[PDB]
């Protein structure tokens, strides 16, 4: 996360971190239930083997609440391709169930039509992760969050070198130096409605990080609510 | 529903809620059935 702030205790409980063989975080995820994590399909390519860590807020300190989970099944969307980055979504079924507690709780999945008309129309959403704090810099050792404005689809297409599909949405800022970045990929983009946070996007890609004239691109979760439901029912 | 979300706490005139919640008596608010309902930040 470039800009933004560190999440306070209990503020981003649905954050999950995918860790590679080197025990280093490389992508985020969103807790959906005690057995499932939502992440980006492209993240599955970045580490031959990986595990999932929940409850962590500081990767340099082991604190109460952190726990590691092995992945039992990976369900990657069959239409994902790096050629377009379209359909950038995967669901992970964990071998053992997550115990919800302080800093570990699922984000809510909204109903499709309602989300389309009521959540996606809000002014902003919140993105979080342990990714780079600058395009060319190091990944954050602390969990960060950032409020990102929804960006008009047409404005986004005009700004983008690549095709923005209906399975994607844009958010962030034109020139303000705040954005998600590499390492945050796969992580949550949630939108608050009254007092409940609904997962609305999956950090997917961007041309650089916080670049002037560029936005953050997210997988639009509403386009895949049925796919997620079917995936979660094995 | 196009107005004040039908006065609904969550989904919308008929209000409904996400898993882990139960529609309250007033038929608008949503009540968590557990200590860690989805979408709620946690507190000690
Ligand atoms: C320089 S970096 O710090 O090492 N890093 C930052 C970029 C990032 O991810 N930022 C980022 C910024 C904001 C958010 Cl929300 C997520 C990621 C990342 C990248 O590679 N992005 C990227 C760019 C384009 C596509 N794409 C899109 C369509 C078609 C084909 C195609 O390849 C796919 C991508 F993976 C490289
Ligand atoms: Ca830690
Ligand atoms: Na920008």
């Amino acid at each position: 996360i470039v800009g933004g702030q560190e999440c306070k205790d209990g503020e981003c409980p649905w954050q999950a971190l995918l860790i590679n063989e080197e025990n280093e975080g490389f992508c985020g995820g969103t807790i959906l239930s005690e057995f499932y994590i939502l992440t980006a399909a492209h993240c599955l390519y970045q580490a031959k083997r990986f595990k999932v860590r929940v409850g962590d807020r500081n990767t340099e300190q082991e604190e109460g609440g952190e726990a590691v989970h092995e992945v039992e099944v990976v369900i990657k969307h069959n239409r994902f391709t790096k050629e377009t980055y379209d359909f950038d979504i995967a669901v992970l079924r964990l071998k053992t169930p997550i115990t919800f507690r302080m800093n570990v709780a699922p984000a809510c999945l909204p109903e499709r039509d309602w989300a389309e008309s009521t959540l996606m129309t809000q002014k902003t959403g919140i993105v979080s992760g342990f990714g780079r704090t600058h395009e060319k810099g190091r990944q954050s050792t602390r969990l960060k969050m950032l409020e990102v404005p929804y960006v008009d689809r047409n404005s986004c297409k005009l700004s983008s070198s690549f095709i923005i599909t209906q399975n994607m949405f844009c958010a962030g800022y034109d020139t303000k130096q705040e954005d998600a970045c590499q390492g945050d990929s796969g992580g949550p983009h949630v939108t608050r409605f009254k007092d409940t946070y609904f997962v609305t996007g999956i950090v997917s890609w961007g041309e650089g990080c916080a670049r002037k004239g560029k936005y953050g691109i997210y997988t639009k979760v509403t386009a895949f609510l049925k796919w997620i439901d079917r995936s979660m029912k094995t | 529903c196009s107005l004040d979300n039908g006065d609904c706490d969550q989904f919308c005139v008929v209000c409904s809620c996400a898993r882990g919640y139960t529609l309250a008596d007033n038929g608008k608010a949503c009540i968590p059935t557990g200590p860690y309902p989805c979408g709620k930040q946690t507190l000690e």
